[PDB]
Parts: structure tokens; C-alpha cells; sequence
DNA sequence: CGGGGGACAGCGCGTACGTGCGTTTAAGCGGTGCTAGAGCTGTCTACGACCAATTGAGCGGCCTGCAGACCGGGATTCTCCAG
DNA sequence: CTGGAGAATCCCGGTCTGCAGGCCGCTCAATTGGTCGTAGACAGCTCTAGCACCGCTTAAACGCACGTACGCGCTGTCCCCCGC
């Protein structure tokens, strides 16, 4: 598993910005977006894995993700509750 | 006498007994008062009625007979106080409000 | 005998309208799962994943990214501009408290 | 095993306000999660209130105070009215 | 009764200076007055709520501490 | 005086510990200073050295207060 | 009556790290507030964890997980080391 | 990959700022005085925990018809341009 | 201004299908009734601090004159992002 952050293609970020209400986009944005997304994903997954390990489990559940998001002040509905 | 549900006694749709059980099992306090579960059930029922009413209005506006997460998101975000309450909540498959800034409009 | 091309920006407005009404995910699922597993590799090996978990990460990340894009658009407009600059993103994240 | 939820009561309220409106499963779970979250918020605030005042009981007064603290304006007022009405009805009957 | 005008422009200027602000428009002062007023309502409402639930008539500093804490603004040095 | 005047549309005849008043002043001043610094950053981003209320509005909007 | 605090223990810690540095009352008041804040954060997170796994007991493992979740990086590592060492020493003693 | 239109650099200006001095004010300090109300104490009583027996509401499993999704083809709208 | 032209979108039948919702058996969690212990509701007492007042004092706010630099409008250039 190497070089997957390039998997987020430029059209994907373009669609994300269009949903975000962005009309004109600079070309040197996408790598910054990828870095920020990587930071966010790392922060969430760290706590998710911490929860999974404290339960002595080997698979990560969505419910662990729910707790991790809740502890970071980002509550998500519709994934088990 | 025959058993009469406390929800019926207070005329509510939500299970007061289950609420009291959860209150006792939540380590919230040593003892739980008699009327507190009723109060909480009433509040939950009222809030549920509010959100469901707005979601149904939105779904009928979209001309569908079932409420989907999109209608829920629209109802929550369009209401000022509901959006204030759910300010830090992410709704799965909720989409976004179709808002466009004026300066980007073609002139 | 003309290509009949639209002016720069109207297509952008049309796709903004398109994507502000939809709710589906905008990212390919397989690359996102691969990246998620790659990131998780650095915390614990041989980790298995429920699919609902990966969907949860995808939804949360896309929502957060949309919010950040909306804030960045306001920041750039405050600079009386139309194109988004990375400095706008940096300022927005700093103001949010993430920096 | 068996898991419980608020699905039946939510469906009852939906039929009460919009008798001709259906609901999808995902939306139904969304309401379930929403109810759970509100429950946790009110319960935690009530527990903090009780601990601050050095009390052993969670009464309806604490629930009302937590509702006032956690709800914005008109929502808080209407919820307080509903809770008081339900408490009065249950006490009388 | 216009205690909002008790917040004179020298105090606003001083706060901006501590905030690292060099040049200030003249329209700023009233904006700060309004924002500060909004903040004060938000805090004081909860403070009074706590004071009343304790069945008291005098607002204590601990009430303000709790109100600030529940708003995400933790304060130390007062209990 | 401003605090006492504000503390009238919720309840009447409210007595105050001094410590509450000073804690309110501390919190208010800290919040105002942080808002000022954010406003300064916003104005600088607009290639300016002078802050005008639209900067405050944008700062509070991004902060989520709006 | 009498109110307890952390003044003596913080004073001893200060004398260990800076055996000559004094301190003002406002500083140790802030110290006690910070100590209480951290205590409540960790204890609440530990209780949340225990309820998450359907367990009635709070052990040192729960506190270790809570500290790992609440403290960033090197602080978390060092605190884990301190807690482990103290636990081992107390058990051996 | 063509190209337009947006980013940006540079310049004029006039005014809304900053800066300093004379003036008025009200904040701050110290003192006196009063009492409302916080805080503490004894009591008992009503209310909540707890347990035994009962049962029916709600959860699990099954099934189904229709809401909604998916085609396709005209109908209608929106935008661009040459006049 | 203003028709055409072309592309984009809407809409209305027509068809299929997964799940929303209803039905059913069962069981365990809610209910009912009775016991008992004890938390707090309540009355009563104390005395602290919060409120109000007054008189000085002086630092700070205020008003104002004045001058300049900066925010803003305008213009020309080019490059780079968009439509395809």
C-alpha cells in the first residue's frame, strides 16, 4: 500500500469544490487538499484504531468510527447510532 | 388491576419505562426521580414531532411519499433553531443546501 | 461551422447546480479504501475493516471537505477574487482552529 | 440477539403528524441516532446539574433546567410546556 | 441606560492593540459593541439559569464558570 | 453596569458576587482579543492594514458564530 | 467548613523540579483548576470506554486508553510510561 | 490545446484615518451603613430502591405490492451569436 | 435590441423490483404490589457580603485641528485555467 493519496483524482476534488460552491479553481490546490485530507484521516483513524485495540478486536467497526468522530466534535448520524 | 403503560398514563407515544431503565443504567445518578423519565419522553416526542413535520413538508414539496435523508437535511438546515441545535452534526447522504454566492453569478 | 463552445464559467455554474442538489459520494470507492488501509497500516498491522466503517470515513471526509471548500470560497471572495488560492485554505483552517 | 430502538414510536409520531407519509430505513436510523444523541445530551447535563448541587436524584426540575440550557429559545419554551403538561397529566392520572 | 456606550473607543482601541491591530476603521466600534453584547447575552442567560436552578438570588462566579465551560470556553483561576 | 443591565431581561433583582463580574470581564476581554486577532488576519489577507466590520463578520462566520 | 485542594502536592512537585522557586496564590488556583479539568476529562472518557465495552469496572487499562486518546504524541507516551512504572512499583511493593 | 477573462501590477486621489493638545468627566478609592440572602443545622416524612409475581408490548422472522427508480422520446428552456 | 441554432434539461408514459410495512409467535422487560430506609423539604438560626451612599482626586475620555497615506477606482498586461 504505497502512493494511494494520488488516488483522489483532480476531477474528484473539482466535484467536491463544485458542491462547495467554488466556481474558479487554481491548479496548485489539489495537493494541498490531499495533504489536509490525509491529516484529517490520520487523526480519525488513530482514535478509531485505539478504540478497536482497547476492545481487543482485529477488525475495525463503523461504530468505532462513530465514537472517534464524536470525540473530535464531528457527530455523524445514520451509521448505527 | 391490569397493567397500564406509563406512556398511556401520560398520553405519550414514547416508552417511559424504557427511558427510566436507560436513566438508571446510564450511571447518571444514584437514584432517578419518578417524573423525570416522563419529562424526557415528552421532550423527545415533541422534538421528534417537530423534525418529522418539517421533513414531511419537505418531502411533499419534493412530491414523494417517503422521507429520505435529503429531506431530513433540508428540514434541519432550513430551520434556524434546528440548524442551531444540530450545528455540529453530519447527516449521511444529506447533501448540501443549494446556495450560490451572488458575485459568481454571470453578469 | 463553429465549435459552439460555452463561455468560461457557465459550465462551472451548471455543475455547481448539479452537485448542490445531489447527495451521492463524489470519490471513487476503491482508491479511498486503499488509502484508508494504507493509513491504518501505520498504526497496526493485519487490520480488518467493516465496509460500513469505510463508508463512514468517506461520508465524514466528504462532508468536512465540502465545509472547508465553502469556507475557502468565502475567504477568497473576501479578497475580491474569483479563483481559490491555497492561502485562503490556510487562513480558513487557521481561523477554524485547526492550525 | 435482539437490539432495541425507537423505530415504532417514531413511526407512530410520523403517522400522527403526516399519516400519508412513508419513511426509508436509512432516514429511520437517522432519527434513531438523533434521539439517542439528544438523550445523551440531556442526561449528561442533568447529571452535571445534580452533581453541582450535591443531590442524589434526577428529578423533572433538573430535566427542565437541562432542556432550557440545551435548547434554543422557542424550542426550549415549547418543550418545557410539553414536559410540564405531560407531567401534570401523569400526576393527575 | 446606554451602558453599551460605556464601552468607549479608547478601550476598543486598546483591545485591538493587544490583538495586534494597527489601523482601525471608524465603523468598527459599534460592530464590537454589538458582538460583545451578543456574547454577553449568551453567557448571562446560562448563568442566570444556573443561579435559578440552585434556587438562589445571587449569581456566583461558579455559575459563570459552568456557563463558560458548557459553551466551550474553559476558564481557570476562579474555581 | 452593562452586565447588570443585561441581567434584567432574564430576571429582576439579581445580586452579584464580584468574582462573577470579574470572571465575565476576563472571558469577554479574551474573546474580544481573539476576535480582534482573527479580524487582523482577515484584513491582512485582503492586502490591507485597516480593519472594517466586514472583516469581523467574515471572521465570526468562519468561526461558526454566524 | 474545610475545602480540599491540590495545593500541597503541587507545592511538593514544584520543590522537586525547582527547589527554590516560589508561587503566587492565583497561580496555584489555576493549577488546581487545571488538575480538576484533566481529572474530569480522563475520568469521563474512561467511564465512556467502560460503558462502551459493557463492563462495570474501571481498570488501569481504561485510563491508559483514555490518556492515549486525550494526550497528543510525546506527552501521551511519557504519561503512559509514568503510569506503567508507578503501577508496577506499587504492585511489586 | 486554444483562448478569453481573471489575476495582478502600477498610478492618481482625497479622505479618513492617525497624532497631538486643551478640556471635561467620571472612574477609582476610601469610608460608613444596612440587610437580604447565602450558608449551616435539626427533623422527619414522603419518595425512591428492591424484590416477587404477571404478562403483553415489542422484537424477530416472513411476505408482499407498490413507490420509486430506470428507460426512452418528444417538449421545453437556456445560452451564444450574428445581425 | 432579436430571431435562429444548438445544447441542455423536463416531462410524461411504460416497465421492473427491493423494501416498508403489515402480520405473527414468543419472551423478557415493564408492571403491580408491598417493604423499608434515608435524602431532602422544611423551618429556623447566623452573619457576610452585596448593595447603596458620599466626598476627593486625577487619569482617562473627549473634541478638535491638521496632515498624509491608503483604500479604492481605473487601466493595461499576460498567463493559466476552462471548455472540449
Amino acid at each position: 500500500l504505497r502512493d494511494n493519496i494520488q488516488g483522489i483524482t483532480k476531477p474528484a476534488i473539482r466535484r467536491l469544490a463544485r458542491r462547495g460552491g467554488v466556481k474558479r479553481i487554481s491548479g496548485l490546490i489539489y495537493e494541498e487538499t490531499r495533504g489536509v485530507l490525509k491529516v484529517f484521516l490520520e487523526n480519525v483513524i488513530r482514535d478509531a484504531v485505539t478504540y478497536t485495540e482497547h476492545a481487543k478486536r482485529k477488525t475495525v467497526t463503523a461504530m468505532d468510527v462513530v465514537y472517534a468522530l464524536k470525540r473530535q466534535g464531528r457527530t455523524l448520524y445514520g451509521f448505527g447510532g | 388491576a391490569k397493567a397500564k403503560t406509563r406512556s398511556s398514563r401520560a398520553g405519550l407515544q414514547f416508552p417511559v419505562g424504557r427511558v427510566h431503565r436507560l436513566l438508571r443504567k446510564g450511571n447518571y445518578a444514584e437514584r432517578v426521580g419518578a417524573g423525570a423519565p416522563v419529562y424526557l419522553a415528552a421532550v423527545l416526542e415533541y422534538l421528534t414531532a417537530e423534525i418529522l413535520e418539517l421533513a414531511g413538508n419537505a418531502a411533499r414539496d419534493n412530491k414523494k411519499t417517503r422521507i429520505i435523508p435529503r429531506h431530513l437535511q433540508l428540514a434541519v438546515r432550513n430551520d434556524e433553531e434546528l440548524n442551531k441545535l444540530l450545528g455540529r452534526v453530519t447527516i449521511a447522504q444529506g447533501g448540501v443546501l443549494p446556495n450560490i454566492q451572488s458575485v459568481l453569478l454571470p453578469k | 461551422k463553429k465549435p459552439h463552445r460555452y463561455r468560461p464559467g457557465t459550465v462551472a455554474l451548471r455543475e455547481i447546480r448539479r452537485y448542490q442538489k445531489s447527495t451521492e459520494l463524489l470519490i471513487r470507492k476503491l482508491p479511498f479504501q486503499r488509502l484508508v488501509r494504507e493509513i491504518a497500516q501505520d498504526f497496526k498491522t493485519d487490520l480488518r475493516f467493516q465496509s460500513s466503517a469505510v463508508m463512514a470515513l468517506q461520508e465524514a471526509s466528504e462532508a468536512y471537505l465540502v465545509a472547508l471548500f465553502e469556507d475557502t470560497n468565502l475567504c477568497a471572495i473576501h479578497a475580491k477574487r474569483v479563483t481559490i488560492m491555497p492561502k485562503d485554505i490556510q487562513l480558513a483552517r487557521r481561523i477554524r482552529g485547526e492550525r | 440477539t435482539r437490539k432495541e430502538s425507537y423505530a415504532i414510536y417514531v413511526y407512530k409520531v410520523l403517522k400522527q403528524v403526516h399519516p400519508d407519509t412513508g419513511i426509508s430505513s436509512k432516514a429511520m436510523s437517522i432519527m434513531n441516532s438523533f434521539v439517542n444523541d439528544v438523550f445523551e445530551r440531556i442526561a449528561g447535563e442533568a447529571s452535571r446539574l445534580a452533581h453541582y448541587n450535591k443531590r442524589s436524584t434526577i428529578t423533572s426540575r433538573e430535566i427542565q433546567t437541562a432542556v432550557r440550557l440545551l435548547l434554543p429559545g422557542e424550542l426550549a419554551k415549547h418543550a418545557v410546556s410539553e414536559g410540564t403538561k405531560a407531567v401534570t397529566k401523569y400526576t393527575s392520572a
